């Protein structure tokens, strides 16, 4: 069971849908994303790298490779993160 | 006999409200205003009411016009003993591109 | 009588003295647009050859008569090139031309295979056939009248 | 100058062809109207036809049950009527629409065919 | 509201015509609706006029030995000129020589 | 019975001016012209007058039309002994987008 | 079934590849009138909505 | 599914109401015909009704002496007959016109009321 | 008695194919379809065949219609012991602008 009704309560008139497989999880592993919305095009860049125990933002270098490129046409100025709570 | 037919005659008791109405084709009488004039015999006539509601200055209050749709009606409340006259419709008309008048009822105040 | 825009009237002007005083004494002149010249300085230049083209068009179509445009009348009925040194005069013609009941004597082209080259007339009344099956002269599908 | 087809009695529910033929001047320039007259009564309007582009145009009272076209190959106009009854036993007139200006006036006006049922 | 007719014993001018009106507008959406593109036999070792998903140019197409990162479509050389592309249909890297 | 009502009958003395009038809705009869035709029985009818004033060539002079507003009237001065006929109004109409005709008065010249 | 003209059916079209080859394979097409475009040059423009 | 009103004897010259009620699907989409059957004999056609615009349409044999309407508020069709005689002592059937194409075929077809005089 | 004449009676042996035909004026019976219904006595009748060939669902197979020109004929192969009934023609007609029915043959299955 995995529900959705605690996030929102209305889903009227969406003009865009998308389904891709991974997007996440491809010792500990750092996962880095960059979101930027320019000219109606949402751009998500992502990179998942295995790291050793450190400051969780390790001294090194790893370039972020692009993931999706969505034609949304939306003003975006606020954001927050979803979670799961296992009841 | 022109484009706005006027009933020819009306009379009756003095001191009473009466009404007189004018109704023609919808080219002008249902599309534009209906002004009203009064003709005193032996002399030049006057003006009574423009835009169907508003009198001009100087003229009395007891006359009142109404553009009740295609029926333009003058109501005369408290009829007096001096206005035995000829009452004449008037309207601008876009068909003939001009004012068009009517015969005017020969309204007579009895003694 | 002016010819319609699909077969437009053309005339070459021979040598003369060209008083443009007349041609000013005509109408309120809904459009008077010279391109290679200016109308205030028209009586001093001396052009070699003068081509008078003439037709009738609809009311909201006068903007299409211009160098470098695209529309249903500038595609393949009258294409004005970008080397245009002439002058387009266009005035309202009511009562002389617009007969009651319409006036179906004028017409214009709708479909064509190729776009027209600039300054080209055609009286090609061939039944336009841009479909798979052959129509060969009947007013049916994949083959309209132009 | 216009000339007409024959006048003849038909049966109800049939399909009837009538043809008018022009002679005397040009043919494509003009247009052609088609009117109908109940016997002893007044005219009305049935169907207009433009021989330039082959377009036909009709009246909302009697759209559909009549078709009308023409050819300039021999200047003949064909009107085909369907769904006849005892209410179409009438005289039918092709006519030259005088294009004029501001008036219609119905020109040289020709001669038409009786139709009985 | 008054109803229509549409009886099979009606002429043209009374029969029902279905009408579909498309309306188009083109302002701001980057990914939107076009017609298919269509391609052609990708020849090799010949000077041809090529277009690789937008890249318009001229040159000879040859088998390459470069390796693009799965997200890259084409490469450029020093001095910023395109020198390799990836065929959109077959996904192979080809050099472009002058 | 159509949109322009024609009075059905008229007759009287020969050799005299008479008039016949046609009056309908202001959609066409007060907005566009009123042509007039004449129907001779047993044959194809004719044309009489277009644009309410001007005859065509060949036809006589004594007929005259008038578009006196909504009243379109033919006057026949000097009535003669051959035009026992059916006189038919006509008008272009923008409502039905077509010419519309009328029943035509069966005007009969007595002996 | 098509809805009548007083309450006409409306649909917005989402992003796709729009082959107009189909839509040509239908009928003898009593009226085919583009206004802002031309049907011979329909397979190269890319409208937003 | 259709259901009918009662069957009962009346007196001559009267006015008679009969009502048919629909249940099972939509109601406004369909139309409704009304036919009449003399006992022991064959059918004929009496009155058509369109519950969309409230229009009624009839036969030239029996126009006028019957009115027919319906309401979609509770999907009930009312036929009122006047000028009854000993020639209308008949069984009356409301019916669902199967719209089909090219055929009429008289659909689910319901059940009607006897009328005696 | 209406516009599509039905022969009144028919009977004979059970377990055999029989035919029944309907033929009227060419206004409808040679211009439009001929549907067929069946009337069971004491109750409301049914439908049998539309468009002269296709049955509806549920009804059996052994009945078959034919629009053999102006002759519309039902053939009943393998006649059974329950359909002693009244068989009724039907047709749309453009003349009266309506469906028109027929008397229906009182077809009786013997014992
Ligand atoms: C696009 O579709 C074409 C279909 O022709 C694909 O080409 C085939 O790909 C398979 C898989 O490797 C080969 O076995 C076939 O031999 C190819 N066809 C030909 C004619 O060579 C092509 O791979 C597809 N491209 C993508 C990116 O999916
Ligand atoms: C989507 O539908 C809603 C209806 O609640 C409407 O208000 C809104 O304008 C629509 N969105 C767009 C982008 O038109
Ligand atoms: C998005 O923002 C721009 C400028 O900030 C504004 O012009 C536009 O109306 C906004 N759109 C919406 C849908 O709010
Ligand atoms: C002359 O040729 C041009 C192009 O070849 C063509 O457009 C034009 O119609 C031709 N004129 C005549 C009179 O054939």
């Amino acid at each position: 069971m995995e529900s959705e009704f605690r996030v929102y309560s209305s889903a009227n008139n969406c003009t865009f849908e998308y389904v891709s497989q991974p997007f996440l999880m491809d010792f500990k592993n750092l996962r880095e994303f960059v979101f930027k919305n320019i000219d109606g095009y949402f751009k998500i860049y992502s990179k998942h790298t295995p790291i050793n125990l450190g400051r969780d933002l390790p001294q090194g270098f790893s370039a972020l490779e692009p993931l999706v490129d969505l034609p949304i046409g939306i003003n975006i100025t606020r954001f927050q993160t979803l979670l799961a709570l296992h009841r | 006999q022109s484009v706005l037919t006027q009933p020819p005659s009306a009379s009756g008791t003095p001191g009473q409200r009466v009404t007189i109405s004018c109704s023609g084709s919808g080219s002008n009488i249902g599309s534009n205003t209906i002004n009203w004039y009064q003709q005193l015999p032996g002399t030049a006539p006057k003006v009574l009411i423009y835009r169907n509601n508003e009198r001009p200055s100087g003229v009395p209050d007891r006359f009142s016009g109404s553009k009740s749709g295609t029926s333009a009606s003058l109501t005369i409340s408290g009829l007096q003993s001096e206005d035995e006259a000829y009452y004449h419709c008037a309207a601008w008309d876009d068909s003939l591109n001009g004012p068009v008048f009517g015969g005017g009822t020969k309204l007579t105040v009895l003694g | 009588r002016f010819a319609s825009v699909y077969a437009w009237n053309r005339k070459r002007i021979s040598n003369c003295v060209a008083d443009y005083s007349v041609l000013y004494n005509f109408a309120p002149f809904f459009a008077f647009k010279c391109y290679g010249v200016s109308p205030t300085k028209l009586n001093d230049l001396c052009f070699t050859n003068v081509y008078a083209d003439s037709f009738v068009i609809r009311g909201n179509e006068v903007s299409q008569i211009a160098p470098g445009q695209t529309g249903n009348i500038a595609d393949y009925n009258y294409k004005l090139p970008d080397d245009f040194t002439g002058c387009v005069i266009a005035w309202n013609s009511n009562k002389l031309d617009s007969k009651v009941g319409g006036n179906y004597n004028y017409r214009y082209r709708l479909f064509r295979k190729s776009n027209l080259k600039p300054f080209e007339r055609d009286i090609s009344t061939e039944i336009y056939q841009a479909g798979n099956k052959p129509c060969n002269g009947v007013a049916g599908v994949n083959c309209y009248f132009p | 100058q216009l000339v007409q087809s024959g006048a003849e009695v038909k049966k109800p529910g049939s399909s009837v062809k009538v043809s008018c033929k022009a002679s005397g001047d040009t043919f494509s320039s003009y247009t052609f109207s088609w009117v109908r007259q109940a016997p002893g009564q007044g005219l009305e309007w049935m169907g207009r036809s433009i021989p330039i582009v082959g377009k036909a145009i009709y009246a909302q009272e009697f759209q559909g049950r009549v078709t009308i076209s023409a050819d300039r190959s021999t200047t003949t106009v064909y009107m085909e009527l369907s769904s006849l009854r005892s209410d179409d036993t009438a005289v039918y007139y092709c006519a030259r629409d005088q294009s004029g200006f501001d008036f219609f006036y119905y020109d040289h006006w020709g001669q038409g065919t009786l139709v009985a049922v | 509201l008054q109803s229509y007719g549409f009886r099979p014993t009606y002429g043209v001018g009374h029969q029902p015509y279905r009408v579909v009106v498309l309306s188009f507008e083109l302002l701001h959406a980057p990914a939107t609706v076009c017609g298919p593109k269509k391609s052609t036999n990708l020849v090799k070792n010949k000077c041809v006029n090529f277009n690789f998903n937008g890249l318009t140019g001229t040159g000879v197409l040859t088998e390459s030995n470069k390796k693009f990162l799965p997200f890259q479509q084409f490469g450029r050389d020093i001095a910023d000129t395109t020198d390799a592309v990836r065929d959109p249909q077959t996904l192979e890297i080809l050099d472009i020589t002058p």
